[PDB]
């Protein structure tokens, strides 16, 4: 199952 | 035995106003499990290994609807790295990600992972302690002050912690045959003119998994590092590897040399000569 | 056009002349990932050539494997020509049925 990212960069 | 999952993520920008291209790839004990790719025609994770097929379409629907999500947040980081380096915007630029665990015996993390770069070069990348950031660049500084204020790495650490490990084991489970089978190497030598007076011996490994493999010559027993050409490790293309190491040898003094062959899924290593 | 191909080319099976095979280029250390890759049989384009999906390795890089049947012979030479924004020329790199 894939992460799913929080803040961008 | 020591078992991972990896997700490596791709963003590519495009010239003009053109939307970037979302690659996607899961994998599972190195090999390709699941696959998005935002050029295809009606973009979807997809089963790249037959034992993913026993999950159900809410499972689909939800993977699907993570890489909306991380498509767009590609999409805005990337917009955000051209700020910080002052780049000039509508250019060929990349962003990627690998994210993912490795499980002991126990079922346990050992080890979790998760990373950046930006134009192929690290740019930011989670500690082993699942707690603070490595920056690597100025402009990645920026990021590591906005995701410690943000609290980004107790999110990725419960990822890594709970569900990678959890859906690792059960994608395991389902891939009970297929991940666990190794192919063993079938090896032979091979014999080649050479130079005046000396012949070059290549002892060559075929169909093996998985990739990782050790081939050695030795000329009476004793060993060859002096003196071995082999190649990087290569794909045969049907889901198996290949290799070869060489020698340079006097002619008339070939039966000297043994080349010996060791993989994990050989019984025991293998020795051969060549054989004329 | 920061990291530069390196390529092999090599058959699928051990070659033997006359009966048909797989030639493979693969072609991997390379960034940025949009690559150009042609398979030739006596320096003509080899049309139906198959490639792998975009993969990258652990340390950021990208690789392809190129493919296409061919029955090697005696005779007809193969190669792998490929264009990348790293280097000044595409680089051909001709198949040794010995390695």
């Amino acid at each position: 199952k894939v992460p799913r990212n929080q803040d961008w960069l | 035995g020591p078992h991972s999952m990896r997700y490596f993520e791709t963003a590519v920008s495009r010239p003009g106003l053109e939307e970037p291209r979302y690659i996607s790839v899961g994998y599972v004990d190195n090999k390709e499990f699941v696959r998005f790719d935002s050029d295809a025609e009606n973009p979807r994770y997809e089963p790249r290994a037959p034992w993913m097929e026993q999950e159900g379409p809410e499972y689909w629907e939800r993977e699907t609807q993570k890489a909306k999500g991380q498509e767009q947040w590609f999409r805005v980081s990337l917009r955000n790295l051209l700020g910080y380096y002052n780049q000039s915007a509508g250019g060929s630029h990349t962003l990627q990600q690998m994210s993912g665990c490795d499980l002991g015996s126990d079922w346990r993390l050992l080890r979790g992972y998760l990373q950046f770069a930006y134009e192929g070069r690290d740019y930011i990348a989670l500690n082993e302690d699942l707690k603070t950031w490595t920056a690597a660049d100025m402009a990645a500084q920026i990021t590591r002050r906005k995701w410690e204020q943000s609290g980004a790495a107790e999110h990725y650490k419960a990822y890594l912690e709970g569900e990678c490990v959890e859906w690792l084991h059960r994608y395991l489970k389902n891939g009970n045959a297929t991940l666990l089978r190794t192919d063993s190497p079938k090896a032979h030598v091979t014999h080649h003119p050479r130079s005046k007076g000396e012949v070059t011996l290549r002892c060559w490994a075929l169909g093996f998994y998985p990739a990782d493999i050790t081939l050695t010559w030795q000329l009476n027993g004793e060993e060859l590092t002096q003196d071995m050409e082999l190649v990087e490790t290569r794909p045969a293309g049907d889901g198996t590897f290949q290799k070869w190491a060489s020698v340079v040898v006097p002619l008339g003094k070939e039966q000297n040399y043994t080349c010996r062959v060791y993989h994990e899924g050989l019984p025991e290593p293998l020795t051969l000569r060549w054989e004329p | 056009i920061q990291k530069t191909p390196q390529i092999q080319v090599y058959s699928r099976h051990p070659p033997e002349n006359g009966k048909p095979n797989i030639l493979n280029c693969y072609v991997t250390q390379f960034h940025p990932p949009h690559i150009e890759i042609q398979m030739l049989k006596n320096g003509k384009k080899i049309p139906k050539v198959e490639m792998s999906d975009m993969s990258f390795s652990k340390d950021w890089s990208f690789y392809i494997l190129a493919h296409t049947e061919f029955t090697p012979t005696e005779t007809d030479t193969y190669a792998c020509r490929v264009k990348h924004d790293s280097m000044a020329e595409p680089k051909t790199v001709y198949w040794d049925r010995d390695m």
